[PDB]
RNA sequence: CUGUGCG
């Protein structure tokens, strides 16, 4: 006993439970440490010391609260305040996995006892303190570590696993190559291995595999192929078109042949358009006054300057009514002339909170609260005066009785019918959209844009209360207290969108018009507002897309004249009916076209293109799409003139599905569908053990069902064709594959390089005594169908990370796998392009139910006999750890969603619902956990599944080369693959080879999807379609991506992301006329959000040279130059920038002084650079005169949605559900509140900032109105006034740093069938010497404090820290919040090639220096 | 080398083609593109005689 | 956490 006595003097170095405590000595010290940390954890939350630690029910029995026979729970710290108890159970877990596990197991165990406390007694306040460390408040956190260390040093010198379990928690911290836990058996692992590795030999010779594959081909040719049982067939394009017309073009349906009749929103758009086009399309002073006072009242609405919400709404209604009666006088006819022409409807007046209220009902409600509550106006105006003395512009509104006589006179003057709001769902007078002028169709699109913006703003309405009694959804409602969104259309008529609900849910809107006060009903429809954000301002983007697609068919003048209006009508119907069914149908049409262009396609192809309409709104879209496909494909001889253009057009028409957003119209329905897709393969297979143990101890029946599922998985013979659809794998075929892989016969060899090898006390084949690898099921929003998603606990996420890194390293050691290797993907793209150009047999294969059918047991059986030799040792590294983690994955537990369980418990026929009901009480209890053999999680074993797929596909290529004497080369991506087959010495002789490959793939777990195609005309891989001599650009896909995913947090970031999207779309040859319209749409979005127009943002009026050989900085430079026409000042600034560049490069004397000169700001830095280059104070004052209001001057805009930025990007680079419509609503909501910071911490409105401007109109405030201002025009607001020419100087200097000196020369203008597409390379000439650990040294040298704080708090490579331009072109990046050059320098081009039309390059600007 | 012995304008032709400048071209497609202009609209070069 | 912004 040498260290046992030292603890007596060691523990003395350390308020109630301490003196009582100061081989049972081990447990004594353990309890002392636990009580110490527990008292520390509770002294922060005011617990009570448990000197007895009696129970949870005894503390209620002592005080008096009745005990309803609670289960015995030991409470650490209780705080009972009269009739409310706060239970705090604390724990000390250092490792994050055990931390989260104990946290959840504590929360559940306290909620299970809070349920019975709420059933009788109090509802406890649950608190749990998850201290990840041992830091107390009694000592300096340095003695407790010594106590734990000495306790470890006294335990290590002295049940099954205690002497290591107790010290595994007192250590510092816890990858693979760790099999030293127990490696014990549980009397079930041997039965698992007997059914998982019994038929695997892996040492089969090569000649025997050759002869067996020969015999198998001979059997298949006469038993499955000659019998017609093949899964692939020739095209027979006539039959394909007939089946398309039969599945899509509904002929037995009684719906009309008119999209406007069948779609209610299309009918409303048509009504609004053709009632605004044929009719019409101090007069605007009183409307402006009403709108200003309405905005003011909407400001004091959400400020909580009153007690209740109803009183606030009544007070604002009183203000608006007083404004109405004030405007009624002092004017000859104000209401009958400008309210009828502006914002007023039949008997109703527009109020705050987007509400419209009947005037008579308004005065009826105002008579109350003033009649039953006198002296209310005085005390409700005095509380507003002393709360916001800036909105006191109300002087004659918030006054006494608002002339009730004049009010009822006004009401009886405008007595019109009320909005009906048709709630209940014929002649066809619709002008036959095909026979419309090109202006009425654009008017239809503009009307759709206005109504969609009103729909988006309807989701903006905050939750208010109804002031009237509900006299609501039966057949009709005379609206009196509905919300209304107002969209302006023409000089006199304005549209109203009435709705009675708020939030983000689907409503029943009613669209009305007001021509001159005669409120005519345009219709009523039902929709989800957050699915109508794409057309919110893209009335010209989609028109330009349709024009480009129609111009693609210019080879047949008469084909484009027919497919033009049809395409515009299809886009209009898609937009007015955003449904997942239309997305699915258009994807099916993509696959149909892919099969039509090629020669061999799956027999079950057309069975997958069918999508149940369930509404005429889907029938019209399907009819339009099928009619377009038939018009472009049907015909006898002169119908395939320019088939590349036809294929491109039809592929873009099919990718029009991306116009419809992917936001799960119903979240619970999509969760139910995800659970259905997740559990149907298991129930159909026969292994769906429910709630097995959640710990890792399966019962006898559960072990039996798992072993039966495993046996069924490997019970597929090689000479049976009635099992080519059930999940599983032939053991003998897998043995052949592994044996050919081991003896270097496949193109992927086992000779890998860079070995991938780089509380859980005891582990087994099911778990590791730290859970059971619990995942949780959810969905991922995709275009066609919602993909599966598994969110895992911390320990299971670490295990997936381990196996994924192992498999990713092995795949990097492989050759033909391209999932996380972009070099191999580009090699695959080049080989596929060469194959399509040479006429090779490209087989674009997709695999159906890859995730839901793959099993970690299959990866186990694969890895059991894989060699995987070392590069230098040749020792056959054992895969014991990887196989153990894959066994853990085989016994994983997927928690079903709680919402799905609730929806199935409160419940037509459904297989998953039937299984749920059969498991409710027939066998056990409610299902909450699902374990199974098959269904490897999508995104869980992605790299392992890719490794298996690559090995098996290389075996299949070996089999094809053996049997059919062809040259196959395959590239896989773990979901879909492409096999280029160079045939020796149509495509009817290779149908047998395709069917045999499909049969062999299905004998493994690689069921070829019916969406797979085989042919010699077009190939597809990773949604990249390659055609003979070109590549399909997919214009509609990228345009829809640019119109969608508008993640608008800050306008600068929004503009940046839109610019990158437009760059990647111009790379894939979209246009320069559609990209300028996308930029106009984004600038209009920013302008609508109240942010106003800024000299930066999206780039309008651009050429291909602004995207090719040009970055975002060059686009902003060109935008500033477009602001400054007849460039005399921008040319001078460019000359000064060239002078500075020469002095820093040619003269090479400038360093660390420009950094001192830039940190001042914009005015002083520009002044210093001008004195260093020009040195003419008159010219500097002439240059600094051009200003622009920068709202993000003293920082970033304050925003609550649903320091420089370079440091943030570097922190993100070192370390490793909401809809887009809701995001835009949050953006417009944050950019209208107090977001502009003034440096003193007081955020103010953007309107307050832009009201500080004055009408300068001195030929400097007129070259770009509301963008560029004078210096004296911003004297009232001078803090938000920065020189635009300084930003131009900085942009030009960084563009010189990045992409050459050609950015200084003046732009000279140049002195083509719209289809001459070709690839151009970026012509940049980097003067930066072309990574990491170079910018960090740059910041460290110049900025010591900014490198110390806000940067490098969690780094471990400080031992590493002179580029030509990393001192000034980094200060220009850090001081400019919208320049961002370093993020472009520490990144690749991501395009490296730009497909552009020669008609654009011939119109590009020339800027050669 | 030229194309894969297809029309390069319809792809549905591999018998009795003629080269434009770098690819092949069927007879009816050549006569259709030549009777309306002199360029190719595939390779964007003048069609042969 | 709170917006009145398509002319
Ligand atoms: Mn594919
Ligand atoms: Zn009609
Ligand atoms: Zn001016
Ligand atoms: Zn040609
Ligand atoms: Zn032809």
């Amino acid at each position: 006993d040498e260290y046992v006595q030292e603890l007596k003097g060691l523990i003395r170095k350390h308020r109630c439970e301490f003196g009582h405590q100061k081989s049972p000595l081990l447990t004594e010290g353990f309890k002392l440490l636990s009580s110490l940390v527990e008292l520390e954890s509770c002294e922060a939350h005011a617990c009570q010391a448990n000197t007895d630690q009696r129970f949870v029910d005894v503390i209620l029995s002592d005080n008096g609260i009745l005990c309803p026979t609670l289960p015995k729970v030991i409470p650490d710290g209780f705080k009972l305040t009269g009739k409310t108890l706060i239970l705090l159970e604390t724990f000390v877990r250092v490792n994050p996995d055990e931390f989260e596990k104990k946290w959840k197991a504590d929360m559940s165990k306290l909620l299970n006892l809070k349920h019975d406390l709420q059933k009788s007694g109090v509802t406890l306040v649950p608190i749990v303190d998850g201290r990840s460390n041992y830091n107390n408040r009694f000592v300096a956190d340095w003695v407790i570590e010594r106590i734990r260390w000495l306790l470890i040093e006294i335990l290590k010198a002295s049940e099954d696993q205690e002497y290591q379990r107790l010290i595994h928690s007192l250590s510092n911290v816890k990858l693979e190559n760790l099999e030293h836990l127990k490696r014990n058996s549980l009397d079930y692992d041997e039965r698992l291995n007997e059914s998982l590795f019994i038929g695997l030999k892996g040492d089969i010779r090569e000649s025997t595999v050759r002869e067996e594959l020969i015999k198998l081909k001979l059997w298949f040719k006469d038993e499955v192929f000659s019998k017609g049982l093949g899964k692939f067939k020739l095209t027979d394009r006539r039959e394909l078109l007939e089946s398309l017309s039969s599945l899509g073009a509904h002929l037995d349906s009684d719906v009309s042949s008119c999209p406007f009749c069948n779609n209610k929103l299309m009918e409303i758009v048509y009504n609004v358009t053709f009632s605004c086009v044929e009719r019409t399309d101090t007069h605007s002073n009183i409307e402006k006054h009403y709108l200003s006072v309405l905005s003011l009242c909407n400001k004091i609405k959400g400020l909580k300057v009153f007690n209740t919400r109803r009183n606030t709404l009544l007070f604002l209604d009183l203000i608006m009514v007083n404004l109405m009666v004030d405007i009624s006088d002092s004017c000859q006819d104000a209401i009958e002339s400008l309210r009828k022409s502006g914002l007023i409807v039949g008997q109703m007046v527009m109020l705050v909170n987007d509400r419209v209220l009947d005037i008579l009902e308004a005065v009826k409600l105002i008579r109350k609260k003033i009649g039953t509550n006198p002296n209310w106006v005085k005390n409700c105006s005095k509380i507003l005066e002393r709360s916001h003395p800036e909105i006191w512009h109300h002087l004659s509104t918030l006054i006494k009785q608002p002339d009730f006589n004049s009010l009822i006179s006004i009401a009886q003057h405008l007595v019109s019918d009320r909005p009906i709001m048709r709630y209940s769902v014929k002649i066809c007078r619709h002008k036959l959209f095909q026979e419309m002028s090109s202006f009425e169709q654009m008017r239809l699109f503009k009307t759709l844009s206005s109504i969609s913006l009103s729909l988006i703003n309807s989701m903006k309405t905050s939750f208010s209360s109804r002031l009237l009694v509900n006299e609501k959804y039966f057949g009709n409602v005379r609206l009196r207290e509905c919300y209304a969104q107002r969209f302006y259309l023409a000089e006199s008529l304005v549209g109203f969108l009435f709705y009675q609900k708020t939030g983000e849910r689907s409503r029943c809107y009613s669209v009305y018009l007001s021509d001159n006060g005669v409120m005519s009903e345009q219709g009523s429809f039902y929709c989800d507002p957050k699915r109508f954000f794409l057309p919110v301002f893209s009335d010209e983007v989609l028109a330009g897309m349709c024009e480009e697609m129609t111009s693609w068919l210019d080879f047949d003048t008469g084909l484009m004249n027919d497919t033009g209006p049809i395409l515009r009508l299809l886009v209009l119907a898609i937009l007015c009916s955003p449904s997942k069914r239309n997305q699915t149908f258009l994807q099916g049409l993509r696959y149909f076209l892919m099969a039509f262009a090629n020669q061999i396609h799956h027999i079950d192809l057309t069975s997958k293109l069918v999508v149940e309409c369930k509404s005429s709104s889907e029938v019209v879209v399907q009819r339009l799409a099928v009619g377009l496909f038939i018009r472009l494909l049907s015909g006898e001889s002169d119908a395939s003139l320019f088939f590349s253009r036809r294929f491109k057009y039809l592929l873009n028409v099919s990718y029009l599905c991306h116009l419809i957003t992917k936001e799960t119209p119903d979240r619970l329905t999509d969760q139910i569908k995800c659970f259905e897709k997740f559990i149907e393969p298991k129930v159909k297979f026969g292994c769906a053990v429910v709630n097995p143990s959640l710990n890792g101890k399966l019962t006898v029946d559960q072990e039996d069902i798992m072993i039966n599922g495993l046996k069924k998985f490997f019970s597929k013979s090689l000479r049976d064709t009635e099992d080519v659809q059930t999940p599983g794998v032939c053991k003998e075929l897998l043995n052949y594959c592994v044996s050919l892989f081991n003896r270097g016969k496949l193109k992927v060899s086992g000779e890998l390089k860079n070995n991938p090898f780089r509380s859980p006390t005891e582990f087994t084949s099911i778990s590791s005594n730290s859970g059971n690898l619990k995942f949780g099921l959810s969905y991922k929003e995709q275009v066609g169908s919602n993909r599966e998603l598994y969110v895992g606990d911390l320990n299971t996420k670490l295990m997936t990370r381990l196996v994924e890194d192992f498999s990713e390293a092995v795949g990097n050691s492989m050759k033909y796998t391209c999932l996380n290797s972009e070099k191999e993907f580009e090699r695959a793209i080049c080989d596929m392009k060469m194959a399509v150009n040479n006429g090779d047999l490209s087989c674009s294969y997709d695999h159906s139910k890859w995730g839901p059918t793959m099993s970690p047991a299959l990866f186990l059986a694969l890895l059991q006999m894989l060699e995987l030799r070392t590069p230098v040792d040749r020792s056959k590294i054992d895969l014991d750890s990887v196989k153990s983690i894959l066994k853990w994955h085989l016994h994983k537990v997927v928690e079903v969603p709680i919402n799905v369980a609730e929806a199935y418990c409160i419940g037509s026929t459904s297989l998953s619902e039937e299984f749920f009901h059969q498991t409710m009480q027939l066998n056990g209890q409610i299902p909450s956990h699902i374990m199974s053999v098959l269904d490897m999680g999508q995104g869980i074993l992605h790299n392992t599944s890719d490794l298996y797929g690559l090995i098996t596909e290389q075996f299949l290529c070996y089999a094809l080369d053996l049997l059919y004497d062809v040259i196959p080369v395959s590239y896989t991506s773990s979901d879909d693959q492409i096999t280029l087959i160079k045939t020796p010495s149509d495509a009817a002789e290779w149908l047998e080879m395709i069917c045999f490959h499909e049969f062999l793939s299905s004998k493994l777990n690689k069921f070829v999807s019916p969406k797979s195609v085989i042919g010699t005309f077009v190939a597809e891989f990773k949604s990249r379609f390659f055609v003979m001599g070109e590549e399909t650009p997919l214009l509609t896909k990228f345009v829809a991506a640019a119109l969608h995913n508008v993640k608008c947090k800050t306008p600068t970031q929004l503009s940046e992301t839109i610019d990158t999207i437009c760059d990647q779309c111009i790379a894939n040859g979209v246009s320069t006329k559609i990209v300028t319209r996308i930029s106009k749409r984004v600038n209009q979005l920013i302008r609508y959000s109240g942010y106003g127009e800024t000299p930066f943002g999206a780039i309008e009026d651009q050429d291909v040279k602004d995207w090719v050989d040009g970055s975002r900085g060059y686009r902003l430079q060109r935008k500033i130059e477009a602001i400054f026409h007849d460039d005399k000042e921008t040319s001078f600034i460019r000359n000064c920038a060239r002078k500075v560049f020469n002095d820093i490069k040619r003269g090479r004397i400038f360093e660390e002084n420009l950094i001192n000169l830039i940190g001042r700001g914009g005015d002083e830095a520009l002044t210093g650079f001008l004195q260093y280059a020009g040195c003419s104070e008159q010219e500097v004052n002439r240059v600094l005169n051009y200003r622009w209001v920068n709202l993000s001057s003293f920082g970033d805009l304050r925003l609550v949605l649903r320091v420089p930025t370079l440091i943030k990007t570097l922190q993100s680079k070192l370390s490793r559900q909401s809809s887009v419509a809701s995001g835009f609503i949050g953006f417009c909501k944050s950019m209208g509140s107090k977001c502009v910071r003034d440096g003193k911490g007081g955020f103010l409105y953007i309107k307050e900032v832009y009201s500080g401007v004055s009408a300068c109109t001195c030929e400097i405030c007129a070259l770009k109105p509301k963008i560029i201002y004078c210096n004296n025009s911003l004297n009232k607001v001078s803090q938000f006034s920065k020189p635009i020419l300084w930003d131009y100087f900085s942009l030009v200097l960084t563009n010189a740093c990045e992409l050459g000196e050609w950015v200084f020369s003046t732009v000279k203008e140049p002195q083509n069938n719209q289809n001459f597409f070709w690839a151009v390379k970026p012509k940049v000439v980097r003067q930066i010497e072309d990574g990491m650990n170079h910018v960090l040294q740059s910041i460290r040298r110049n900025y010591p404090v900014l490198f110390d704080e806000h940067l490098t708090p969690f780094m471990n490579d400080l031992q590493v820290s002179r580029l030509k331009f990393l001192d000034v072109c980094i200060a220009l990046d850090m001081m400019n919040e919208n320049l961002g050059i370093i993020s472009h320098l520490l990144k690749t081009r991501d395009n490296s090639v730009y497909i552009v039309k020669q008609s654009d390059c011939a119109l590009a600007h020339i800027r050669q220096s | 080398l030229y194309g894969r012995y297809n029309c390069k304008c319809c792809w549905f032709a591999d018998t009795n083609l003629i080269t434009c400048n770098d690819h092949y071209l069927c007879l009816r497609c050549h006569q259709t593109m030549l009777r309306n202009s002199e360029l190719c609209h595939i390779c964007w070069k003048p069609l042969p005689t």
